[PDB]
C-alpha cells in the first residue's frame, strides 16, 4: 500500500501434496521394490 | 384391538387364538386377503404375518371417548406447528 | 479429579471390562471406591466383568425428532431467500 | 356423472344485486333463483342466470311455490337472445339449505335431467373459497330403508373465458398481480396452513359435539369408517421416510450450487459495467 | 523452509518425525516466540494417527498399533482411544477382553446435516455478495 503495519517487518499443487507424501514415505522407489524380491 | 402400529403378528399368535396349526394359517389369512377385510402380507421364511390396512366395524361407547381423545390430538398438534411455520414467516410479509 | 475421570472416560463406549482389570486401575484392594462407582455410573454389575448396557447407550436413531428442525432450518431458510427478494 | 362446476363472477353478481332488490323490500328467508348453466364437456359451466319471486309461508313452514309462466317467458328471452344458454339448475343464497329444499328441485326436473342447485354467500365471511353445489342422487343404503334423496358435494370453481375476466379484474384496482414467483406461493403457503387448521378446527369440534349433543345417529354409518380411515395414518417414520431426508437435502444440493452459479454472475456483469460506467463517465464531465 | 518441514511432519503420523523437528527447527521457533503450539500440536499429530488407522482398518488389535504409532506400551493404547470416543473422533466399539477393537463403517445421515449447514453460510453469502452489489450500483 505500503501503509501501515506492512513496513515494520490445475494445479500442481493439489498433486504436490501427494509428492510431499511420496517425498517424505518410500522414496519413489525403484531400488527397494527391487530389493524386497530375493528378500523373500 | 391392538393400538399398534406395530401392526406386524406373529404365526403364534395365530395358532393361539384359532388353536390350528400352522400349516393351514396359510388358506386362513390367504381366505381374507381375497375377500379384502385386510390386505397384509404375509412373511413365510419366519412365518410372521404382516397386517396392512385394517376393516373398521361398528364402535363402543368407550371407543368414542378414545376417539375424540385421539381426534383432538390431531387437531392441537397440528395448530401448534403451523402458527411456528407463520410465525417466522410473518415479518417478512406484512 | 482424575479418578472420577477414569470412570466417565471407560463408558461410553466399551462393550465390557474384566473385573481385576479395572481394579488395576483403581489400585487399592477391593476400594469401596468401586461399589459408590457401583452406584454412580449405572450402569451394570456384573459376576467377575462389567457391562455397559444397554445399550451403548440409549440408542439415539433419531427418527422424526430431528425432522421438526429439519422443516424448522428450511422456515428461517426459505425466509432469507424472500429477504432478497 | 358430473364431476366440477365453474361459476362465473358475473352470474354470482347476478344474485347478489337481486339480493339488494329484495333488500329494501326485506324481509325473511333468503333470494331463490333459476341457474342458466352451459354445458361443454362433464365439466360443468355457468354464464348468466335470472331471478324469481319466491316466498316461504311459516305454517306452512315447508311450503314453497314458484312462477312458472315467468319462468317460461323469461326463458324464452334467453333462449332468443343466447341459443347455447340453457338452465342446468337453480340457486339460492342459503346461507344454509334447509330440509324443505329436497322437493325444490323435484319440480323443475321437468325441465332439465339432472338439476344442480348452487348455493351462495352474498356476505364473505368464511371459511374460504365461496359458494357450494350439490347434485341430487339415491345412493339407498345397506339397512334397506326406503329410497333416501341425499344430495352429495360437487366441486366448485371461480373461472370465466375472456370479456368476463376484464371487468373482474379491472374493478378491484386493490391487490397486486399476481405476482408468480415470489409473493404468489408464500401468502398462498400461509393459507395452507389457515384453511386447512381452521376446517379441520371447526369440523373437529363438531365432531366431539355430535356425541354429546345431536344424537341420533350420529355415528353411526358414516363416522366411525372415515373414523378409521383417518387413523389409518400416523405417519411418519421408522423407516424409509428417514431415506428421503437426505435426497432431499440433494434435490437441494444442486439447487444451491446453481443459485451461486448464477449470484456471482449477476454481481458479475452489474458491477463490472457498473463501475466502468461511473468512474469512466464521470472522468469525462469533470 | 524450517517451517515448512515443520508442517511437512506433522501431517504425518509419525510421533518420532514430529519430536526431531522441534529439536533441529526450535531455535527459529525462540525467535517467533510460537512454542505456546509446540507443545499442543502433539494431541493432534496423535489425533491424526488415530484417524488414519480407525478409517484404514476395519479390526485393529491394540498391542499391535503402539509399534508404529511408537505408543510404547499397552495401556495408553486404551487411553487414546477413551478420549477419540470422549470427543468423537472415532465412532468404532472395542471389546477389552485380550484386548481386540473393532470399527464398523456407518452413513446415510451424511448428507441430510453436513450439506444444510454449509447451503446456510453459501446462500447468506451469495445474498450477501447481492448486496453489496445493489449499494455499490444504485450510486449514480
Amino acid at each position: 500500500m505500503s501503509e501501515k503495519k506492512q513496513p515494520v517487518d490445475e494445479d500442481n499443487w493439489d498433486d504436490d501434496n501427494v509428492e510431499d507424501d511420496f517425498s517424505n514415505q518410500l522414496r519413489a522407489e525403484l531400488e527397494k521394490h527391487g530389493y524386497k524380491m530375493e528378500t523373500s | 384391538t391392538r393400538p399398534a402400529n406395530h401392526r406386524q403378528l406373529t404365526f403364534e399368535e395365530i395358532a393361539k387364538s384359532a388353536k390350528i396349526t400352522v400349516n393351514e394359517v396359510e388358506l386362513l389369512v390367504m381366505k381374507a386377503l381375497s375377500v379384502g377385510l385386510v390386505k397384509g402380507s404375509i412373511d413365510e421364511v419366519d412365518k410372521r404375518v404382516h397386517m396392512t390396512w385394517v376393516q373398521p366395524r361398528v364402535l363402543d361407547l368407550q371407543q368414542i371417548k378414545g376417539m375424540k381423545d385421539r381426534l383432538e390430538f390431531w387437531c392441537t398438534d397440528v395448530k401448534s406447528m403451523e402458527m411456528l411455520v407463520e410465525h417466522q414467516a410473518h415479518d417478512i410479509l406484512t | 479429579t482424575i479418578r472420577d475421570e477414569i470412570a466417565g472416560c471407560i463408558e461410553k463406549a466399551y462393550e465390557k471390562i474384566l473385573f481385576t482389570e479395572a481394579t488395576r486401575i483403581l489400585f487399592f484392594n477391593t476400594p469401596k471406591k468401586m461399589t459408590d462407582y457401583a452406584k454412580k455410573r449405572g450402569w451394570v454389575l456384573g459376576p467377575n466383568n462389567y457391562y455397559s448396557f444397554a445399550s451403548q447407550q440409549q440408542k439415539p436413531e433419531d427418527t422424526t425428532i430431528p425432522s421438526t428442525e429439519l422443516a424448522k432450518q428450511v422456515i428461517e431458510y426459505a425466509r432469507q431467500l424472500e429477504m432478497i427478494v | 356423472a358430473v364431476q366440477k362446476v365453474v361459476v362465473h363472477p358475473l352470474v354470482l353478481l347476478s344474485v347478489v344485486d337481486h339480493f339488494n332488490r329484495i333488500g329494501k323490500v326485506g324481509n325473511q328467508k333468503r333470494v331463490v333463483g333459476v341457474l342458466l348453466g352451459s354445458w361443454q364437456k362433464k365439466v360443468l359451466d355457468v354464464s348468466n342466470s335470472f331471478a324469481v319471486p319466491f316466498d316461504e309461508d311459516d305454517k306452512d313452514d315447508s311450503v314453497w311455490f314458484l312462477d312458472h309462466d315467468y319462468l317460461e317467458n323469461m326463458y324464452g328471452m334467453f333462449k332468443k337472445v343466447n341459443a347455447r344458454e340453457r338452465i342446468v339448475g337453480w340457486y339460492h343464497t342459503g346461507p344454509k339449505l334447509h330440509k324443505n329444499d329436497i322437493a325444490i328441485n323435484e319440480l323443475m326436473k321437468r325441465y332439465c335431467p339432472n338439476s344442480v342447485l348452487v348455493i351462495i354467500d352474498v356476505k364473505p365471511k368464511d371459511l374460504g373459497l365461496p359458494t357450494e353445489a350439490y347434485i341430487s342422487v339415491e345412493e339407498v343404503h345397506d339397512d334397506g330403508t326406503p329410497t333416501s334423496k341425499t344430495f352429495e358435494h360437487v366441486t366448485s370453481e371461480i373461472g370465466a373465458e375472456e370479456a368476463e375476466e376484464v371487468g373482474v379484474e379491472h374493478l378491484l384496482r386493490d391487490i397486486k398481480d399476481t405476482t408468480v414467483g415470489t409473493l404468489s406461493q408464500r401468502i398462498t403457503n400461509q393459507v395452507h396452513g389457515l384453511k386447512g387448521l381452521n376446517s379441520k378446527l371447526l369440523d373437529i369440534r363438531s365432531y366431539l359435539e355430535k356425541v354429546a349433543t345431536g344424537k341420533l345417529p350420529i355415528n353411526h354409518q358414516i363416522i366411525y369408517q372415515l373414523q378409521d380411515v383417518f387413523n389409518l395414518l400416523p405417519d411418519v417414520s421408522l423407516q424409509e421416510f428417514v431415506k428421503a431426508f437426505y435426497l432431499k437435502t440433494n434435490d437441494q444440493m444442486v439447487v444451491v450450487y446453481l443459485a451461486s452459479l448464477i449470484r456471482s454472475v449477476v454481481a458479475l456483469h452489474n458491477l463490472i459495467n457498473n463501475k466502468i460506467a461511473n468512474r469512466d463517465a464521470e472522468k469525462k464531465e469533470g | 523452509m524450517p517451517y515448512f518441514l515443520l508442517t511437512q511432519a506433522v501431517r504425518t503420523g509419525n510421533l518420532a518425525k514430529f519430536n526431531q523437528v522441534l529439536d533441529q527447527f526450535g531455535e527459529k521457533f525462540q525467535a517467533d516466540g510460537t512454542y505456546t503450539l509446540i507443545i499442543r500440536l502433539r494431541h493432534n499429530v496423535i489425533k491424526t494417527g488415530v484417524r488414519m488407522i480407525s478409517l484404514s482398518y476395519s479390526r485393529i488389535s491394540l498391542a499391535d498399533i503402539a509399534q508404529k504409532l511408537q505408543l510404547d506400551s499397552p495401556e495408553d493404547a486404551e487411553f487414546i482411544v477413551a478420549k477419540a470416543i470422549r470427543d468423537g473422533v472415532i465412532e468404532a466399539s472395542i471389546n477389552h477382553e485380550k484386548g481386540y477393537v473393532q470399527s464398523k463403517e456407518m452413513i446415510d445421515i451424511y448428507s441430510t446435516r453436513e450439506p444444510q449447514l454449509a447451503f446456510h453460510q453459501r446462500i447468506s453469502f451469495c445474498l450477501d455478495i447481492h448486496n453489496m452489489s445493489v449499494k455499490a450500483m444504485r450510486f449514480p
